[PDB]
């Protein structure tokens, strides 16, 4: 119950699951420049507002 | 390509980078960037194929957008002060444009999307050039304007670069995409310390360039671009695989190897500025890069994968072309930790 | 972020200012130079191993050139590093001397008259 | 500032957004790049003329020269893409992923 | 034994070997002379000997 | 001020000529009359289909050679400088590279149209 | 991902749909076992049109020699299943 | 904008629960809007209405998380008469995590969000108390 | 008794276009051995012209 | 105040930028860019830059002719799109027009910092210099200085042009 299941579940298995999910989210892009440059526009709009107005 | 033409194009790329290096005028720095891109585009397309064409097109679009933003920032800075010298920008908006432009040129997150695709779409020599030489000029420009950068935006981009590099590298079987995500993470590490000490950025640049050169040369020597193709190298060149494994451990930042020293120095320098949380997150995240380096080492050198029958014919042939600097790069990538105090010569 | 690049009277591309000649040069048996020579020897051995040559005995002239080049470069590297540290200490001491009001000398108390708190272990 | 400065800056911003947002044709994006260059030329020329900085009267010419270099580069890449696919659509450039 | 050219034959390239050995010897002599001059200059500047 | 008035007058005259041509005569438009013309027959395909350009490489070179004109047109004013040797050296240097760029594209078969 | 794992029931439903959309067939007198020539009274030319409608529906070409054998909706469903490798 | 963070932090800890809850709701809504914008940009929703629905779901989830966190933290701080205590932020963070888990309808997600969000909120409160810096200025 | 070494089934885990295969990326195919995709049959139609009679 | 001619010219500049940024068929995109180049030439003329405005007009005319040829070669469709033949293009055009309208209104009727800083208007004539001297044009002298002061600029520009020719020939080779 403890060594083979729950201590496994909490520290190592949770880390593996979270990193696998995040890697799948980050790396699964369709390779279309349209989406990338749309995200670039979004990022530019944010930097000029959430950062460029704060100084 | 005619060898003379290739030599001229490589020299033009290098001369554009040096023009960015030696210029005191913003227009000359912009000219250097333009010349570098113009000479760089054909080099990506030396071996013609649709993938190389697509990579060159994406690279050109990204770099042209970055250059437009660069020029617009220069013009704003001129508008609010009749200055052309690269000392310290006088407008926060112009400086934000400059930062976004240089981050897009470097490939920092969230402008990272082009790096893995362009790296995958080109040959290993073009990948080596793109991931080593193309970083010098924007990093030099950022070093010159370090006192003007907004720490919040720069550090946010650096942390995002490290996280996204680790997560993206976790999912790759192609070696070029692995190297591209590793490059993104290393760029994030370098830009994290830039607002505090440019010497640390220069040291990290030198060590990362040495390790990347050694790794790309080892990948050219064992002509593989996928994990399974590299899995065959043990049955033909075990020494190459052992050196690859040691270099991969060095790239992961494990002591007492060389890759550990830049992270160590960056962490201690950041702690000098009462920055504790972010270096901790940075190391805990570079653990992911170490994980996929270890996966590559497992598949390449520490275990023996099945091979094919035709490898016997390859056993009878040596390498016709030899790389002169590969031995030196491996030694510098691994055994230079005891020479740490030499970094004072960089400032 | 750029500490000593703008130091006054700094010639751009010397790598060794004339003032560095007032410092003692590193000894030719300096352990750092020995380590540079060992690095050159390792480079020679790896070069032999990659080219499928006898690792220890194949290229003796090449290994000698490797060791000599590494030692030669390391000597000047050590000279520059020592000179830079000397500059750092010189500037630090000069600044401390010129700003006494930021580095005051306060009288130090003996431990018999400083009251420290005692934390029993139990 | 004069309101013409805001007009030129918004011209640059509109051209940048047009480049960043992609429709099917590759050629449309090259035109947006050329528009950004034109706005940069106009803004820099106005700034230089207003302050009577004599020596930078040549700077916009250099800007135009490197603009021509950029346009030639983009057109060459478009030629190769259209020769590959028979169309200059950006959605055909998806062989490489992240 | 071997069938074809085998560019390294029974004899070594004496030009390349001589150039390598000469380069090493010149570098070592230059380093020795440089160190001697450095020591003498350091002594003369600080008035040791 | 005068040039704007001149341009306005010219454009107004042209537009008025168009208006007169389009509203004065009798119009009898029907589908056969307004159809596309190909000398006796209906076109097979559309006129909006891709039309190959066999001089595509010379078209790109024209862009770079057109900016050579921008760098060379201030030459009459440059001849009035005191350091005539420097200006002449740089003016001759610029044309020499333009001549060499033409020679490179000529010798590498860049001026021949695609087959 | 791509289209779901097409099954026999969907193939049969689509075949009956395209047959009921054919104007020379009774919507309610048509069954999966009906014979075009005998059950529906269709001519050979009519059958060719039906095969063409099947090719439009299922997105793959059918040669004539295979089409001549196909004399009822059940044969069409079986042929599509065999060509698309569908067991259930 | 950090002006939203200041409007949240201008209100005292155990006072004016409705105002602090409103500020936290605004912060959550802004975060959800940014997340939905990036999600739409990188993964097209294949329709305008589906994109509007995805934006709505993301923004509503984030705003609900912020509202629950702020309300619970302020209420606990005022009832316990314990300002400057990380326990209130931990309780609010776990409440927001349970809200997220109920939204996604996943018990494991709910428990994990409870734990991690509460720990993060407690750490943020500790940093506020002792002046930890995330984006430290270059002092030396 | 001998040390275990990877076999074909173990090696095939790294032969896909991407690790951690999901439902969407299952249809991704690894790139060609050389970086050359096969040419597309995008036939460029020639322009047809009526030359005459008028 | 005085006839606001440059204001109208810059508004038409922005209108043409919106026209080719909504991205209709590249024929109409090039037409919009030509209009923008002409009105920018007029703007630069109104501040004394005859040579620079006329030169940019000439350069963009040549570039847009090449672009028209390339559009007919490789960027055509059966039904080329105009600003009213598509919902997306029309929406982008209207959004750009109304954004420019909002910026102009908020600019001249009150004083606000849009993105960088604020401004009240007052026309362009206020910021002039009323300098009275010379048998030459300062723009012409500054441009002619390129052959005496800007040797380095001439060198790098000529090298870049030659390299650009070599680069286009390398890219369009194929094989
Ligand atoms: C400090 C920072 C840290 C280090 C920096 C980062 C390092 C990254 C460097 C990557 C370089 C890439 C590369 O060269 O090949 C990759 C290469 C891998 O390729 P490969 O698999 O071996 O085979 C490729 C073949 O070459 C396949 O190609 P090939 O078959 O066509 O072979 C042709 C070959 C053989 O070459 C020949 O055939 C020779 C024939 C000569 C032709 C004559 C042409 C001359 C006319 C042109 C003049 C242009 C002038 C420009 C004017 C500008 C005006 C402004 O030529 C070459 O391979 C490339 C030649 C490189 C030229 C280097 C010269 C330096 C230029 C300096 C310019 C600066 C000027 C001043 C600037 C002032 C400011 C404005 O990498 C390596 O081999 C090892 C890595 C070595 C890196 C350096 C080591 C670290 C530093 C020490
Ligand atoms: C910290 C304090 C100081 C520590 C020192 C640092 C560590 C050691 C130094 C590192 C660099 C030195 C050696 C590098 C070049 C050698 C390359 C090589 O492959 O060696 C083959 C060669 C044997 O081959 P062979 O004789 O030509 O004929 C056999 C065939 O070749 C048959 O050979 P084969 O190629 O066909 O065999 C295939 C084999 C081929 O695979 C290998 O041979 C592995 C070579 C990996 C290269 C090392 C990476 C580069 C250096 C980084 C070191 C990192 C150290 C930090 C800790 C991390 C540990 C990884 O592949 C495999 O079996 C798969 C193995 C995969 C398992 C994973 C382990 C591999 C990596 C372990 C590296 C550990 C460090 C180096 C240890 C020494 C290795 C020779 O080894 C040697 O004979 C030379 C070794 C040293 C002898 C020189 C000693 C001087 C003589 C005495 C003078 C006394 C001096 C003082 C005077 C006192 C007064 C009396
Ligand atoms: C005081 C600060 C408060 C906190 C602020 C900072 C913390 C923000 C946390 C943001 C968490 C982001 C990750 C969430 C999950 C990933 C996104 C997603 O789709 O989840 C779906 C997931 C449901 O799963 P599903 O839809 O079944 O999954 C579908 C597939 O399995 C898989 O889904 P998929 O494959 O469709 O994924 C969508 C897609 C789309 O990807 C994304 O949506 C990424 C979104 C990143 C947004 C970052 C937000 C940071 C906000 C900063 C401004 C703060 C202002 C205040 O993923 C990708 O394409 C790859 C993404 C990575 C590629 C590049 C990413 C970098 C882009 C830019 C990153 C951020 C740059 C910022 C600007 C940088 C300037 C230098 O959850 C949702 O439905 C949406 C709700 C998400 C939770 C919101 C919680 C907010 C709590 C706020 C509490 C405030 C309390 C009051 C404080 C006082
Ligand atoms: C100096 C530096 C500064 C530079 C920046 C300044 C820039 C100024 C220039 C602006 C002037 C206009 C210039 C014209 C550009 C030409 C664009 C173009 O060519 O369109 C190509 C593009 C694609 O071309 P296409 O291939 O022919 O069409 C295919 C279909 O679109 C796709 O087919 P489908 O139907 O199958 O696909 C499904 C559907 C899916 O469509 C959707 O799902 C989007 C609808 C989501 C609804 C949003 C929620 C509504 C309420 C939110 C309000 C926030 C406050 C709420 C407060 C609390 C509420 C109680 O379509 C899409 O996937 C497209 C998504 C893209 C939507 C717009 C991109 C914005 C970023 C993405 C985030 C989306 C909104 C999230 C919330 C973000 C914060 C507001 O067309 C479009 O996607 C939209 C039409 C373009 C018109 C709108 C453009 C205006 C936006 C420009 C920037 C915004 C303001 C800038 C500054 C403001 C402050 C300073
Ligand atoms: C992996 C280890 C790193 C390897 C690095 C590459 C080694 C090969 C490089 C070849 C050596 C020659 C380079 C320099 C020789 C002459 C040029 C000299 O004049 O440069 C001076 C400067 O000297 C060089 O910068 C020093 C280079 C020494 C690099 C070694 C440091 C490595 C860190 C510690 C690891 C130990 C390495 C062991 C050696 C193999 C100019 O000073 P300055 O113009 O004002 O500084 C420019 C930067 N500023 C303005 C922003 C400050
Ligand atoms: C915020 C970000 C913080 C970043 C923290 C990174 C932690 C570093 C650990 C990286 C683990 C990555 C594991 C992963 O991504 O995949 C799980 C992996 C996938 O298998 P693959 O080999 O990739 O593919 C085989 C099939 N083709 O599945 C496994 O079986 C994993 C087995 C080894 C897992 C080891 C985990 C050990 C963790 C120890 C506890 C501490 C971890 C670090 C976090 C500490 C807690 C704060
Ligand atoms: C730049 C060079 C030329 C400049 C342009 C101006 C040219 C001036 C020439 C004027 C000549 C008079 C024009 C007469 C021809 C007008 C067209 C015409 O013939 O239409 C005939 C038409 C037939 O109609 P129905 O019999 O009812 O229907 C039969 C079919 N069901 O009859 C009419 O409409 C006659 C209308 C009177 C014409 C007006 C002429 C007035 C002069 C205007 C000149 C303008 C100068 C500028
Ligand atoms: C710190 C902030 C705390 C955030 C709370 C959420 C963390 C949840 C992780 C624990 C694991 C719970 C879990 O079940 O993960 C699944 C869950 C998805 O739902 P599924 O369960 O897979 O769907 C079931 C049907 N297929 O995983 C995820 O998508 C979230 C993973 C990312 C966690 C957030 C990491 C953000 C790191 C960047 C911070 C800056
Ligand atoms: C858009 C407007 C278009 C209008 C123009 C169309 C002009 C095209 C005309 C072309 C005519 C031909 O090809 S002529 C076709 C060639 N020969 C024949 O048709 C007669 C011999 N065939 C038989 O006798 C069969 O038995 C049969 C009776 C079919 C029974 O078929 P099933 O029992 O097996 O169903």
């Amino acid at each position: 119950l403890l060594d083979l299941i729950w201590l496994e579940t909490i520290l190592p298995k949770t880390t593996s699951f979270i990193q696998m999910k995040m890697s799948i989210m980050v790396s699964n892009q369709k390779g279309l420049i349209k989406l990338y440059f749309l995200s670039f526009l979004i990022t530019i709009m944010i930097s000029m507002t959430l950062f460029n107005y704060h100084e | 390509m005619n060898p003379i033409i290739y030599t001229t194009l490589i020299m033009t790329v290098m001369s554009g980078t040096m023009l960015v290096m030696i210029s005191s005028h913003w227009l000359l720095i912009w000219i250097g960037f333009e010349m570098n891109l113009l000479a760089m585009i054909p080099v990506l397309m030396k071996n013609f194929n649709p993938r190389a064409t697509e990579a060159a097109t994406k690279y050109f679009l990204t770099q042209a957008t970055a250059s437009m933003m660069l020029m617009m920032a220069i013009i704003i800075n001129l508008l609010y002060s009749g200055q052309w010298t690269i000392t310290k920008m006088f407008n926060p908006v112009a400086m934000t444009m400059m930062t976004m432009a240089l981050a897009m040129k470097l490939g920092l997150s969230p402008f990272h999307f082009w790096v893995p695709e362009v790296t995958q779409g080109i040959s290993l020599q073009a990948g080596l050039l793109l991931l080593t030489w193309q970083k010098l000029a924007p990093l030099s420009v950022l070093c010159q304007i370090s006192q003007s950068i907004n720490p919040n935006l720069m550090l946010t981009m650096a942390m995002l670069s490290i996280l996204i590099g680790g997560w993206g590298g976790l999912n790759q079987t192609q070696l070029r995409k692995i190297m591209a995500y590793s490059s993104i993470a290393h760029m994030g590490w370098m830009t994290a310390v830039l607002p505090y000490n440019t010497t640390m950025t220069i040291l990290n640049l030198l060590i990362y360039i040495t390790m990347t050169l050694a790794m790309f040369m080892l990948l050219i020597h064992s002509s593989a671009t996928t994990t399974l193709s590299l899995s065959h190298t043990w049955n033909k060149m075990p020494v190459i695989t052992s050196l690859m494994m040691v270099t991969l451990l060095s790239m992961g930042g494990l002591p007492p190897l060389s890759g550990f020293m830049p992270k160590w120095m960056i962490i201690q320098e950041m702690t000098k500025n009462e920055s504790i949380i972010m270096p901790t997150l940075m190391a805990m995240t570079a653990l992911l890069n170490l994980y996929f380096y270890m996966r590559l080492a497992y598949s390449s050198s520490l275990t023996m994968f099945p091979s094919t029958n035709n490898m016997k014919m390859k056993w009878q042939f040596e390498h016709t072309k030899q790389m002169k600097l590969l031995p030196t790069m491996i030694v510098l990538s691994t055994l230079v930790l005891p020479m740490t105090p030499a970094l004072s010569s960089l400032n | 972020m750029t500490m000593m690049s703008g130091r006054p009277g700094r010639v751009p591309l010397q790598f060794l200012p004339n003032e560095a000649r007032s410092l003692p040069p590193p000894k030719l048996t300096d352990p750092r130079l020995v380590y540079m020579g060992f690095l050159g020897y390792c480079s020679g051995l790896i070069d032999n191993a990659i080219r499928r040559r006898p690792v220890v005995s194949a290229g003796l002239h090449r290994q000698l050139l490797y060791v000599t080049s590494f030692v030669f470069f390391g000597y000047y590297l050590l000279k520059r590093q020592d000179y830079m540290y000397a500059l750092r200490d010189h500037d630090m001491f000069a600044y401390v001397k010129s700003h006494p009001e930021d580095f005051p000398e306060k009288d130090k108390k003996t431990y018999g008259e400083i009251l420290e708190e005692f934390h029993p272990v139990r | 500032m004069p309101l013409v400065y805001m007009n030129i800056i918004m011209a640059f911003a509109i051209a940048l957004a047009g480049l960043l947002m992609y429709r099917s044709h590759l050629m449309s994006s090259l035109l947006c790049l050329e528009g950004m260059m034109l706005s940069l030329f106009i803004m820099s020329t106005l700034i230089i003329l207003n302050t009577h900085f004599t020596l930078a009267n040549m700077m916009p010419i250099i800007l135009l020269v490197f603009a021509a270099c950029e346009a030639a580069l983009g057109l060459s890449l478009l030629v190769m893409v259209s020769n590959t696919y028979g169309t200059d659509y950006v959605q055909n450039l998806n062989l490489l992923q992240c | 034994k071997f069938y074809i050219r085998e560019p390294p034959h029974g004899s070594p390239d004496w030009l390349k070997v001589g150039l390598t050995l000469g380069t090493s010897v010149f570098l070592w002599i230059y380093l020795i002379k440089q160190h001697k001059e450095d020591v003498l200059e350091y002594k003369r500047r600080n008035g040791l000997e | 001020m005068n040039i704007m008035l001149t341009l306005l007058t010219n454009v107004t005259l042209a537009s008025l000529l168009v208006l007169i041509a389009f509203w004065l005569p009798q119009l009898n438009a029907y589908s056969e009359k307004t159809s596309p013309y190909e000398c006796g027959f209906d076109p097979m395909g559309s006129a909006r289909l891709p039309f190959s350009m066999k001089f595509f490489l010379v078209a790109i070179t024209f862009l770079l050679f057109d900016l050579e004109i921008a760098l060379l047109l201030p030459l009459p004013w440059a001849s009035q400088t005191n350091n005539l040797k420097t200006m002449l050296t740089m003016a001759l240097f610029l044309l020499i590279l333009l001549a060499a760029s033409l020679a490179y594209e000529w010798t590498q078969k860049g001026l021949e149209w695609a087959e | 991902s791509d289209a779901p794992p097409l099954t026999l029931e969907a193939i049969k439903d689509r075949v009956l749909y395209v047959l009921k959309l054919y104007d020379k067939i009774d919507p309610e007198k048509l069954s999966v076992n009906s014979h075009f020539m005998k059950d529906l009274g269709l001519d050979s030319l009519d059958q060719v049109e039906i095969i063409m409608a099947m090719e439009d529906e299922f997105g793959f070409e059918i040669p004539d020699i295979d089409a001549e054998k196909l004399m009822c909706p059940q044969e069409i469903v079986d042929y599509i299943a065999d060509k698309k490798d569908v067991y259930e | 904008a950090k002006t939203l963070l200041h409007k949240y932090s201008d209100i005292p800890e155990g006072t004016e629960c409705h105002r602090k809850a409103y500020a936290s709701t605004s912060i959550g809504g802004a975060t959800g809007l940014i997340v939905s914008a990036y999600s739409i940009a990188l993964k097209p929703p294949a329709s305008f209405l589906e994109g509007v629905a995805r934006t709505g779901r993301y923004t509503f989830t984030s705003a609900a998380i912020g509202a629950i966190f702020g309300l619970t933290s302020c209420i606990s701080a005022q009832v316990r008469e314990k300002p400057d205590d990380p326990l209130n932020y931990f309780i609010g963070g776990c409440a927001g995590g349970l809200t997220l888990g109920a939204r996604t309808r996943s018990y494991g997600i709910g428990a994990a969000a409870c734990a991690y969000m509460g720990l993060t909120a407690a750490l943020v409160k500790m940093g506020q108390l002792e002046g930890w810096q995330v984006f430290a200025e270059p002092k030396v | 008794a001998r040390q275990w070494q990877p076999d074909v089934e173990w090696a095939e885990q790294f032969g896909g276009a991407v690790m951690y295969p999901t439902k969407e990326t299952a249809h991704w195919k690894p790139p060609p051995w050389n970086d050359v995709d096969p040419p597309k049959d995008t036939l460029v139609s020639n322009l047809t012209l009526n030359f005459g009679p008028q | 105040m005085t006839m606001y001619i440059a204001f109208i010219l810059s508004t038409i500049f922005v209108i043409g930028f919106v026209g080719f940024s909504s991205k209709p068929s590249p024929i109409y995109g090039g037409l919009g860019l030509i209009v923008s180049g002409g009105v920018g030439c007029g703007i630069v003329l109104n501040f004394g830059g005859s040579f620079l405005g006329l030169m940019v007009f000439l350069i963009y005319l040549g570039g847009m002719l090449v672009v028209f040829g390339y559009t007919t070669a490789m960027a055509t469709e059966m039904y080329p799109e105009v600003w009213v033949s598509n919902k997306t293009v029309f929406g982008a055009f209207v959004s750009g027009l109304m954004m420019e309208f909002c910026m102009v209104y908020y600019a001249l009727k009150e004083e606000e910092v849009e993105i960088i800083f604020k401004f009240n208007g007052l026309g362009d004539w206020v910021i002039y210099d009323t300098g009275d001297s010379g048998f030459f044009s300062e723009e012409a002298m500054g441009i002619a200085a390129l052959y005496s002061y800007g040797t380095w600029l001439v060198i790098v520009t000529g090298w870049s042009l030659l390299i650009g020719v070599v680069v286009i020939m390398e890219i369009t080779r194929g094989n």
